RNA sequence: UCUUUUAUCGAGAGGU
């Protein structure tokens, strides 16, 4: 390469954010009971808002 | 009607009452209570 | 031939 490198081992940790833990999406799942609109939450198989 | 009004199961064996049925039913209670003053005994302070 | 359930109110700790 026509140009140089800096090079060296630095001190990394890993933080508690999964994209395992984020992804979503919903087709037809539950619905309420007073608005019949779909609900709040991920482990639900809830709707964006 | 009580599609505005929604009644929760809590532990499904356990269910409470929105607050407009408990509302309601004390209204009425406070209506029951206003027939007898003013069809008998009546203290006039004990009316209003 | 299907279908198939996730309380409620409130409080806090967080991510852009």
């Amino acid at each position: 390469l026509m140009a140089q490198v800096f090079f060296g081992p630095t001190y990394y940790q890993r933080l508690r954010h999964m994209v395992d833990d984020k992804i979503h999406a919903r087709a037809r799942g539950p619905v309420q009971v007073l608005t019949r609109q779909p609900v709040e939450g991920r482990s639900r198989d809830g709707g964006l808002r | 009607p009580p599609q505005v009004r929604p009644s929760i199961a809590m532990d499904e064996t356990t269910q409470g009452q929105d607050d407009l049925t408990h509302k309601l039913s004390d209204i009425l209670k406070a209506n029951i209570n206003v027939q007898k003053l003013e069809m008998d005994g009546s203290p006039q302070h004990i009316i209003n």
